[PDB]
DNA sequence: TACGTGCGTTTAAGCGGT
DNA sequence: ACCGCTTAAACGCACGTA
């Protein structure tokens, strides 16, 4: 038995980027924001993630819940409504 | 054959996607991606499904926030265009 | 023989962290290797989820 | 001169079942 | 986690112009 390792940021896309941009209001976007907005996105999901998992760990727990997500962005000061 | 001007279909897919609601990165890359900034902090992670949903609302909600000020830089400058240095004063200013 | 800490590197290990490794002086697998988590993490820039997948990967490879 | 627009191609996301 | 089918989205490129 094995399980291979991956890498993923680059499957957020070009034109998914680009649809955010244009819910944010932006009407023209230069080449190079795909790629700084994926290195801002990763470590948004990092800061967050780290201490979602942290929530897990003192539950003893193996599964992260929406819960877990919740409490970590409270205590991010960025607050979800409609996952409790 | 026609052709809209640079700008007219920029303009209709922000009143477009301005208008709705739906999530706006794939299920699928974004949950890889997920587990995998989820397996350097912790071994042998599950996720429940509602968790990962959470996880893209708040990263979607906060991507589009961070345009939104990021636009706002770009407009301050006499430009139109978003470029590299709006995002990075946008997140210095917010405090990020 | 040698087992040079480069091959640690496809293991998913960071390069920096191979870097902080042999600024620390380890230089070969077999130098991560033979050693219990805290010789890693008192290094700089190195956590205990970083010693841990070196140590497994090290394992791995060793 | 770099980016928006359009067009042909290809790639994979999505959906449905299990 | 995987198989299969479909098709819409992504992608590469040409070109003009903002």
């Amino acid at each position: 038995h094995r399980k291979v390792l991956r890498d993923n940021i680059q499957g957020i896309t070009k034109p998914a980027i680009r649809r955010l941009a244009r819910r944010g209001g932006v009407k023209r976007i230069s080449g190079l924001i795909y790629e700084e907005t994926r290195g801002v996105l990763k470590v948004f999901l990092e800061n967050v993630i780290r201490d979602a998992v942290t929530y897990t760990e003192h539950a003893k727990r193996k599964t992260v819940t929406a819960m877990d997500v919740v409490y970590a962005l409270k205590r991010q000061g960025r607050t979800l409504y409609g996952f409790g | 054959p026609h052709r809209y001007r640079p700008g007219t279909v920029a303009l209709r897919e922000i009143r477009r996607y301005q208008k709705s609601t739906e999530l706006l990165i794939r299920k699928l890359p974004f949950q890889r991606l997920v587990r995998e900034i989820a397996q350097d902090f912790k071994t042998d992670l599950r996720f429940q499904s509602s968790a990962v949903m959470a996880l893209q609302e708040a990263c979607e909600a906060y991507l589009v926030g961070l345009f939104e000020d990021t636009n706002l830089c770009a407009i301050h400058a006499k430009r139109v265009t978003i470029m590299p240095k709006d995002i990075q004063l946008a997140r210095r200013i917010r405090g990020e | 023989g040698p087992q040079p800490i480069s091959r640690l590197e496809q293991c998913g290990i960071n390069a920096n962290d191979v870097k902080k490794l042999e600024e620390a002086g380890f230089h070969t697998v077999e130098a991560v290797a033979y050693a219990p988590k805290k010789e890693l993490i008192n290094i700089k820039g190195i956590s205990e989820a970083k010693a841990d997948k070196i140590l497994a990967e090290a394992a791995k490879l060793v």
